[PDB]
DNA sequence: CGTCCGAAGAGATTCAGAG
DNA sequence: CTCTGAATCTCTTCCTCGTGTGGTCAGGACG
RNA sequence: GCAGAGGUUCUAGCUACACCCUCUAUAAAAAACUAAGGACCACACGA
């Protein structure tokens, strides 16, 4: 849970930016089954993205890497 | 999916492809069988079946049936969703012209055939014969032909010529006319043209010629043949009625277009005379254009009440119109509402929320976690479960609830803050519980008001709400950088009560080692809450870079003070505690904090400090109470004193040695004196006269009397309302607004008399009907202003501009009322300032101004600070987010892509209901003296004369700061001289007012030019000076002969030559007008700075500033000087002042037309620079937008803006006006077309130009000059590119009847736009989105 | 006291159908679609005006993704803009939407 | 059984003084 | 005698959300 | 489970937002279950 996502805010400083990247992470949590890295105690996908992305753990450039490397073993998976 | 939309005039053809059928019948459907008439309004053959994939004859029930027509009926079988988009037509007999280009003041239709709307209406009505295809007549080929002269006519002329009547002949008419050909013949006229009014008209309808050329379009197409219906489903009322199914509706409306349609085919059949035909075609064209248009007629046809019924144009425009109503703002679903509650318990994130409102609100979000839990196998069997409310869906209902934001939302949302996000907590009740704090930000008060309650159901809708719209991210209002969490009633008031000191009180002079121990004597209660105690403190400093340093000492404090020491973080000083903590100084305290520890501590501190209030003030029980005020001992004998005099000034007048009106003003004066005597005598009977002893015989302190806590902290009303509850109440003014002659002597606590009530309520019902204006105008004035606004979002971050604004702290000729530091805070400097230390850099070019940088400057004291302004950014359809500075929601610079627009209107629009509907010159203080755009001329006796007209003395003191700026009045002398201290309390300046000084520049005798006794100049005696004085006659007033003359002043020596001007090579001439008084004689010596003749000589509501923004002429404007040049007089008091200007190089380009009562500061020979004053009075923006430039205006604008919102005590930063000064002033005119495609005569916004000559400036030719104009909100927002926001905003019929008529194509990227559009707006998380969309285009 | 996740539609097709004592839901009118726009909101702004009040397609087809459990947002068109579109078609006046 | 009859201001539009 | 600036005459709304009460073309008989 | 019908119940149930199984022309061993449509004007009142 968090009160407040200034911690973000200095991580991401547009902060509508923010709620891209973080948007994206949460939709990943529950369409994707992967789990967030930061462990999740009672907390709603959206909260446990905003967690994720104050300890720096996951940003936009970041998200974008790990989907291309995902895309990368769905092309490498066909062959 | 799909771009910006188009809008045109739609053709007979496309109507008829837009048609599925076309009806015949008037009926709908009959009553006894619900099924639809075959051709009737409501039709399945023509508009889809009623039922979804079911057709009329049942034949048909299957989906793999639809798509197959049934023969038997006739009909198509879809679903009835299809039937919404499915259209119709209606085939007129004759052509009927479309109202909104008729009856529209632009009077398309007659601006095209150039016709008079009055003949166009005649014509219509058949009153009148046009004449069509005249040819070999003598009759012109369009002509008005009335009904006896175009009989005559007939039985004139046996030709096949005739002039036909009605709407057909105006078609005929339009068809007949090529456009290309009366745009070149216009055209050629424009040229030939030399007068403006007929080439401004000529204008006018060149461009509506040319909208029709360049867009697909064509002048038949605006008579309609054919007519659309609207689809049955989009049809309005028509309710089932228990079966009665009746009601008033646009069906009425197309029954009586289709009954005269098929009535008119009924005799054309029949063949009917023509006036019986020629009726009918009147009475369809009438129900036609009522169709359209109802009441845009002079007659307007009603319904069933005996109202005018809905037409379809009323549906588009008004409240009640379909945009305002349901797509500018739309009802939601996942919407609760309810009373408020405070519920203190509760956090700033967190808000009360009853269990039934949550549940139902979050229903579908329960349904899925029932599905997920498997508790549930279906979504019934869910619903079901809710139904039951059994003990598993509260355990759901309270995962879904726990971190899931909803918006509470106040029902007037006059600003940003009105929707803020909250964490709910369920709650057992049934009413919504708001957090204390934030309640003052909603201003929302505990009766009865409501909430409601919006659930986010996106996960970027849920984030979205957490990132933003939750209250403990925007502490700060955007209108000022004042934070609105403040302390209001309750906590505010413990927290005074706190912070006080008491001389004598339990546990008084014992030292104590920390807030602990404060915490633990108070608690113990052998130690009393408020007495003065030495304690050691440990304070932290925030002086190490990102690191708390602790610092322990003894500080001298009261125990309250102590134990609120512990709940502030550590970062802030003691010192902000250590006073009484009044509601400001609890403001300084929270922004201090916000600026300092930061956002999180802040809303720590914020919550940790509402809860020690409250708890504290609730052990203080600081109660109300009768005994509380005291009525003042000196009350009654100044009431008795000011009944002597008031007796003393009605027996003057008895006697007659009193004027009534005097008499009044004396009795008003001298009760208003008593009345500030008595409210000092109950202010020092308030706290001076609260006595305890000190251990010795006697100690006078501060009151702890309830009332005065109250006032005094700030935590409610204020000092007047405490001298209306105990001191006496004061004049009351009459609803005319003429003050009453008795005030109410009594007070609040004594009984009040029952004129006096009668009196008192005089003001109040005339204070709540002001609210009720206020509240009103308000709306209307908020309205406009963000409609005007919206159209701006930070597109670009860095604009690269150097011009900026310049900024310096605001003098009215008082103590300044807003510090250059206030006004410079938040916003990035246009240039780099310099040091008052000469080339020095104190601050950089670009960098934004933090307050440790404010602070800094503050030490410099810096006077003029340049400013990036807004207006001086020169983005296109964008504004740069260093040229508006930091957003005032966060510290920091604003965003990119933030939408300054609607945060900076609703800043403006929300004080609106607080704002009400309706010599010689002193020194404050000693400093040095300054004059700007000042020419002096000593006089005889030393004392400088000015000869400027617009001298500004400046008050400097030594550290350099303006602290006075008075203006001096041409003629005026001043003892003191330039760039001399002078000392405090002293006059500088002295002059009279009524008196316009003449001063003669250079000290000699004077020979009289054109001069008369008794023509041009009459000598008038004084008994008092014994010599007769020469006036000049007033030019109007005396003989025309006397008129011409001009008499001249000629400055000679003793032996009669003429003298020059120091330095000039023109004579110093000077000229005397009219109604002025020359003591001094023919013949005598002159000296120099003396005067020659003696010449004898707004509001703060709501409408000013909603004049100020819709820029209104005042109805006395000021006449300013066009050009730099000096001054002659055409002719004289000739009907009207001629004026010209000319300067000494260039010829005279301006004739200026002055009125002759009005006063001119101007001389004729004086020289006047361009943008001075030339008749004193009240200064027109539009003046100054066009001669004093750009900057110049929104100085003004902003300056007069903010001055009206500084008398009631709100403050809105500049750049909130400044955004919509430049929204205002977005529209430009080109002087001369140049190199760009547009005319001269055309005026275009200042983006399009701007791009257009700076693409110029990329090649050879040079960019188009262009005229920058001023706009008003209204006007500005009402013309503008795209046609959908003008629409939404006012005169929807005239905009979309513009947008028609020119084929205006809108380019959408609008917020408003956006939102009817529904697609996502360019103004928050959505603008990345619309540069994606960019890029992709 | 009106709480109402989902209620019956008018022709018009804005669900709420009025604020009434038959279950409905609040307005959310003009002033508050400029505070939301004042904020930098603008997702939450695009359900009100769309998937929460009148799109037909996607309200039905966000009460599936919500029962499911994944929460995505269809645009789509505001049901009330066609029929403005379809108001000033019958006014005479050709609207379209460029592709 | 179905079927035909105040107020405030802005803008256009007259309007009219003056060479 | 042809426009000038002025006075007159015509559009166009003039807050913003609740909650309750009521009243709403009405064709009418006839092949 | 996407075009239809049948089945153990209860006229009818083929995903209609919608709940189970079968197949492409034939009807039953089987328990939780079912409904998707409707305005304006006036008055008063709260903010
Ligand atoms: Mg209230």
């Amino acid at each position: 849970a968090r009160v407040t996502v200034q911690d973000a805010v200095e991580k991401i400083g547009n902060r509508f930016d923010l709620v891209l990247v973080a948007a994206r992470r949460a939709r990943q949590m529950q369409v994707g089954g992967k789990d967030p890295l930061v462990p999740e105690e009672n907390d709603k996908t959206t909260v446990i993205a905003l967690r994720e992305i104050e300890e720096g753990l996951i940003n936009n450039q970041i998200l974008d890497v790990r989907e291309r490397q995902e895309q990368q073993e769905q092309e490498a998976a066909e062959l | 999916e799909f771009d910006a939309i188009k809008i045109a005039l739609a053709s007979p053809d496309m109507i008829r492809s837009w048609s599925f059928g076309e009806v015949k019948k008037p009926e709908t459907i009959n009553y006894r069988t619900f099924k639809p008439e075959r051709d009737g309004l409501f039709c399945a053959r023509i508009f889809g079946p009623v039922k979804d994939y079911e057709c009329l004859c049942g034949k048909y029930k299957r989906l793999k049936h639809r798509g197959v027509i049934c023969e038997k009926c006739g009909v198509e079988v879809t679903q009835t969703k299809v039937r919404r988009e499915r259209m119709g037509h209606i085939e007129l007999a004759s052509p009927t012209a479309h109202i909104w280009f008729l009856k529209s003041l632009p009077s398309r239709i007659g601006l095209l055939l150039d016709m008079p709307l009055r003949d166009i209406e005649r014509v219509l009505y058949f009153e009148s014969y046009v004449v069509i295809e005249g040819g070999m007549t003598n009759l012109e080929r369009q002509q008005i032909l009335t009904e006896e002269q175009y009989l005559d006519a007939l039985e004139e002329f046996g030709d096949e010529f005739d002039a036909k009547m009605g709407a057909e002949a105006i078609q005929a008419l339009l068809k007949s006319m090529d456009l290309e050909q009366e745009c070149e013949q216009l055209r050629e006229e424009l040229n030939e043209t030399n007068s403006e009014t007929k080439r401004k008209k000529l204008t006018k309808r060149i461009k509506l010629l040319e909208a029709f050329v360049q867009s697909g379009n064509k002048p038949e197409w605006m008579i309609l043949t054919v007519l659309p219906v609207l689809p049955p489903d989009l049809r309005p009322l028509v309710p089932l009625d228990g079966g009665r199914f009746a009601t008033s509706d646009l069906n009425d409306l197309y029954r009586r277009v289709i009954n005269r349609n098929n009535r008119l085919k009924r005799l054309l059949d029949l063949a009917a005379p023509d006036i019986i035909v020629r009726n009918e075609k009147r009475m369809l064209q009438e129900a036609v254009d009522a169709l359209l248009d109802n009441g845009r007629r002079g007659r307007a046809i009603t319904g069933s009440n005996k109202r005018p019924l809905k037409s379809l144009a009323d549906m588009i425009k008004g409240k009640q119109g379909r945009f305002r109503q349901n797509l500018l703002g739309k009802r939601v679903d996942y919407s609760g509402r309810s009373v408020i509650t405070v519920g203190p318990y509760l956090r700033l994130h967190q808000c009360g929320l009853p269990k039934k409102m949550a549940l139902e609100l979050f229903k579908p979000f329960i349904y899925g976690k029932l599905e997920l839990r498997g508790l549930a196998t279906t979504i019934k069997a869910a619903k079901k479960m809710v139904e039951r409310e059994e003990a598993v869906v509260w355990d759901i209902l309270d995962e879904v609830i726990r971190e899931h934001p909803v918006l509470l939302n106040r029902a007037p949302t006059l600003h940003r803050l009105g929707i803020q996000a909250f964490e709910p907590v369920l709650i057992e009740g049934k009413a919504i519980q708001l957090h204390p704090l934030v309640c003052a930000a909603y201003n929302a008060d505990f009766d009865g008001d409501q909430m409601a309650v919006h659930v986010p159901l996106t996960l970027e809708a849920q984030l979205e709400a957490r990132a933003l719209m939750m209250s403990t991210n925007n502490i700060l209002s955007p209108a000022n950088g004042e934070p609105i969490i403040v302390p209001s009633q309750d906590v505010v008031l413990g927290l005074y009560y706190m912070t006080r000191d008491c001389v004598n009180a339990k546990g008084e002079g014992m030292v104590l080692t920390g807030p602990k121990e404060a915490e633990r004597l108070y608690r113990s209660g052998l130690a009393s809450l408020h007495a003065r105690v030495k304690v050691r403190i440990t304070e932290y400093e925030k002086d190490a870079n990102g690191e708390l340093v602790a610092k322990t000492s003894l500080k001298d404090t009261t125990v309250g003070r102590a134990i609120l020491w512990m709940i502030v973080p550590k970062g802030l000083p003691y010192s902000i505690v250590n006073q009484a903590l009044g509601k400001k100084a609890i403001s300084k305290m929270l922004n201090t904090c916000y600026r300092i520890l930061g956002l999180k501590p802040t809303v720590i501190f914020a919550d940790q400090i509402m809860y020690t209030g409250f708890a504290y003030a609730a052990r203080s029980g600081a109660s109300v109470g009768i005994d509380d005020m005291v009525i003042p001992e000196k009350k009654h004998e100044i009431i008795s004193e000011a009944e002597a005099e008031v007796a003393e000034i009605q027996e003057q007048f008895q006697s007659g040695l009193v004027t009534a009106g005097e008499r009044y003003n004396k009795v008003i004066d001298i009760w208003a004196a008593a009345n500030d005597r008595v409210s000092k005598a109950m202010m020092d009977n308030l706290q001076t006269e609260t006595v305890i002893n000190r251990d010795g015989q006697e100690e006078k302190q501060v009151s702890f009397n309830s009332i005065y806590m109250m006032a005094d902290s700030g935590a409610r009303g204020s000092a007047a309302q405490i001298r209306q509850l105990a001191g006496m109440r004061g004049l009351m003014a009459k609803p005319d607004g003429s003050i009453i002659e008795t005030p109410i002597t009594a007070n609040f606590r004594e009984g009040l008399n029952v004129l006096q009530y009668f009196i008192s309520t005089h003001g109040a019902r005339k204070g709540l009907a002001d609210t009720a204006l206020k509240t009103a105008n308000s709306g209307y004035l908020t309205r406009r202003l963000v409609d005007v606004a919206q159209d701006l979002v930070v597109t670009e971050d860095d604009c690269g501009t150097h011009e900026g604004i310049m900024m310096t702290p605001v003098i009215e000729g008082g103590d300044v009322k807003e510090p250059l530091r206030d006004r410079v805070l938040g916003r990035v400097t246009a240039e780099d300032v310099l040091k008052p230390g000469t080339a020095d850099i104190l601050v950089p070019r670009n960098t934004l101004l933090h307050e440790q940088w404010c602070d800094l400057l503050e030490e410099n004291s810096v006077d003029a600070v340049k400013v990036r302004s807004v207006v001086s950014c020169d983005t296109d359809f964008g504004v740069c987010a260093h040229c508006y500075g930091r957003d005032l929601a966060r510290g920091h610079i604003i965003n990119k892509g933030e939408a300054i627009g609607v945060i900076a209107a609703q800043s403006i629009g929300e004080p609106g209901t607080q704002l009400t509907m309706r010599s010689s010159i002193q020194v404050k203080n000693k400093g040095s003296i300054k004059l700007s755009n000042v020419k002096s001329v000593v006089n005889s006796s030393g004392k400088l004369v000015i000869t400027s007209r617009n001298t500004e003395l400046k008050l400097i003191d030594e550290f350099g700061r303006t602290k006075e700026s008075y203006k001096v009045p041409y003629g005026a002398v001043l003892a003191k001289g330039d760039g001399e201290q002078v000392a405090g309390g002293e006059t500088v300046a002295n002059w009279d007012p009524h008196t316009m000084p003449v001063i003669t520049e250079v000290s000699g005798f004077v020979r009289f030019t054109d001069m008369i006794d008794g023509q041009t100049i009459t000598r008038q005696t004084d008994e008092l000076t014994g010599l007769s004085s020469l006036v000049v006659l007033d030019s109007a007033e005396r003989t025309a002969g006397g008129k011409d003359l001009r008499p001249a002043l000629k400055i000679v020596d003793a032996q009669g030559n003429d003298v020059l001007i120091p330095g000039t090579d023109m004579p110093a001439q000077y000229f005397l007008p009219g109604k002025a008084i020359v003591q001094l004689e023919d013949g005598v010596q002159i000296s120099s700075g003396d005067t020659l003749a003696r010449i004898p000589q707004i509001t703060g509501g709501l409408p000013r500033v909603a004049d100020l923004f819709e820029a209104r002429r005042p109805k006395e404007p000021a006449i300013l000087a066009e050009i730099s040049g000096i001054v002659s007089f055409g002719k004289e008091t000739k009907g009207k002042r001629r004026l010209v200007i000319t300067p000494v190089d260039g010829s005279d380009p301006y004739e200026e037309m002055i009125p002759k009562w009005r006063q001119l500061n101007v001389f004729e020979g004086e020289r006047v620079e361009r943008g001075d004053v030339i008749s004193d009075g009240p200064e027109a923006p539009h003046d100054i937008l066009r001669l004093r430039g750009v900057h110049a205006v929104t100085r003004y604008i902003v300056n007069e803006v903010q001055d009206v919102y500084r008398l009631q005590g709100v403050k809105i930063n500049d750049k909130h006006i400044e955004v919509i000064v430049r929204q205002m002033l977005r529209k430009a005119t080109i002087v001369n077309a140049g190199s760009s495609d547009f005319l001269e005569g055309e005026q275009v916004e200042y983006s399009r130009v701007k791009i257009a000559n700076r693409e110029l400036e990329a090649n050879g030719k040079v960019g188009a000059t262009y005229s920058r104009d001023l706009l008003g909100i209204t006007k500005a927002s009402l013309a503008t590119e795209s046609f959908i926001s003008a629409a939404s905003f006012q005169e929807t019929t005239r905009v979309l009847t513009e947008a028609a008529v020119a084929g205006k194509r809108d380019e959408l990227r609008g917020l408003k736009e956006n939102v009817i559009v529904g697609r996502l707006i360019p103004a928050g998380t959505g603008y990345a989105y619309h540069q994606d969309r960019m890029r992709r285009r | 006291m009106h709480a109402r996740s989902t209620g019956s539609y008018s022709l018009v097709t804005q669900q709420p159908l009025g604020g009434k004592a038959q279950f409905g839901g609040q307005r959310f009118g003009e002033m508050e679609v400029w505070a939301l726009e004042a904020y930098g909101a603008a997702y939450t702004l695009q359900e009100m005006l769309t998937v929460k009040s009148d799109d037909v397609n996607g309200r039905t087809k966000m009460y599936k993704n919500i029962v499911d459990g994944n929460h995505q947002m269809e645009p789509g068109m505001p049901e009330s803009f066609n029929v403005l579109l379809k108001e000033i078609r019958s006014l005479g006046i050709n609207i379209e939407l460029e592709d």
